[PDB]
C-alpha cells in the first residue's frame, strides 16, 4: 500500500455497545490492538453533526 | 379596490388624522378638526391583529437535525435526502411567498371595505338630513355644531330634532 504518513502499514477499528451485565471476550494471537479505556453512556435522545467554522 | 371607496370615491388619505385608520374630518362655525373614529379603529387592528397571529401560531415547528451523515459510497441515499430537502424548500417557499401575496390583497381590501362601511353607517343616519357630495363628505342642511358633529362620530345623531330646519333648508334650494 500507499505511504500515509510514513506508513503503509493500515489500523483498522471497530466498536461495540456493552449491555450492563454483559462481557466481551477477546481471543488473539496476533495483530490486536486492545482496549484500554471505554466509554459509558446514556442515550436519552439523538442530534447529528454540525460542520462549522465558528 | 373592491369596495370603491380607498383611492376611488375618496380620493386620497390624510396626514393630519394621526390617531387611527379611519375618522372624520367637520368643519363648522366652531371650526375644523380630525377625529379617528376608535370602534371600526380598533375592530380593524383585532382582525390584523389575528390574522397576522393565526400565519404565525398555525406553524408547527418540531425538533429536527439536519446534517450531512452519509460517506462516499452513500451518494444514492445523499442524493434521496437532496431530493427530500430541496423539494420541501420548493413547498414552503412558494406557499409562504403566495400565502403573503394573497394576504396582502385581501388585508388592503379589507380596509376598503371598512373605509367604505364607516360612510355608510355616517350616510344611514344623516338622511337627507344632508346632502351627499360625492367625495366623501356630506354637506349639511342643517345648523351643525361640535355637539352635533360628536353625535354622528357616536352614532347618536337626532334626525328628528334637525329634520325641520332641514327641509326649509332643501325646499329653499329648489329656488
Ligand atoms: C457479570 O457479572 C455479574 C455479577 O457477577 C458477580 O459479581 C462479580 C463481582 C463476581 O464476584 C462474579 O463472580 C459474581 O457472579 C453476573 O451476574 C451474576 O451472576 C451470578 C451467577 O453467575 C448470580 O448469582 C446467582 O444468585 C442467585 C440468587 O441471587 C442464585 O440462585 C444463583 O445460584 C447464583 O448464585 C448473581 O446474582 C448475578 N448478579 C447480578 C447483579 O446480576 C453476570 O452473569 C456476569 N456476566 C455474564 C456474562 O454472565
Ligand atoms: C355621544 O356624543 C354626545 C354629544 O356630545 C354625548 O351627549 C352629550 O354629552 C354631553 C357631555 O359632554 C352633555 O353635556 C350633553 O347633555 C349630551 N347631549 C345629548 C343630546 O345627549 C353622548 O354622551 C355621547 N354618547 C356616546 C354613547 O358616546
Amino acid at each position: 500500500r500507499s505511504k500515509v504518513n510514513g506508513q503503509s502499514g493500515r489500523m483498522e477499528f471497530f466498536w461495540t455497545i456493552l449491555k450492563p451485565n454483559d462481557a466481551i471476550n477477546f481471543e488473539s494471537n496476533g495483530n490486536f490492538i486492545a482496549p484500554e479505556y471505554a466509554y459509558k453512556i446514556v442515550k436519552k435522545g439523538d442530534s447529528t453533526i454540525m460542520k462549522s467554522e465558528l | 379596490g373592491l369596495f370603491g371607496a380607498i383611492a376611488g370615491f375618496i380620493e386620497g388619505g390624510w396626514q393630519g388624522m394621526v390617531d387611527g385608520w379611519y375618522g372624520y374630518h367637520h368643519s363648522n362655525e366652531q371650526g375644523s378638526g380630525y377625529a379617528a373614529d376608535k370602534e371600526s379603529t380598533q375592530k380593524a387592528i383585532d382582525g390584523v391583529t389575528n390574522k397576522v397571529n393565526s400565519i404565525i401560531d398555525k406553524m408547527n415547528t418540531q425538533f429536527e437535525a439536519v446534517g450531512r451523515e452519509f460517506n462516499n459510497l452513500e451518494r444514492r441515499i445523499e442524493n434521496l435526502n437532496k431530493k427530500m430537502e430541496d423539494g420541501f424548500l420548493d413547498v414552503w417557499t412558494y406557499n409562504a411567498e403566495l400565502l403573503v401575496l394573497m394576504e396582502n390583497e385581501r388585508t388592503l381590501d379589507f380596509h376598503d371595505s371598512n373605509v367604505k362601511n364607516l360612510y355608510d353607517k355616517v350616510r344611514l343616519q344623516l338622511r337627507d338630513n344632508a346632502k351627499e357630495l360625492g367625495n366623501g363628505c356630506f354637506e349639511f342642511y342643517h345648523k351643525c355644531d361640535n355637539e352635533c358633529m360628536e353625535s354622528v362620530r357616536n352614532g347618536t345623531y337626532d334626525y328628528p330634532q334637525y329634520s325641520e330646519e332641514a327641509r326649509l333648508k332643501r325646499e329653499e334650494i329648489s329656488s
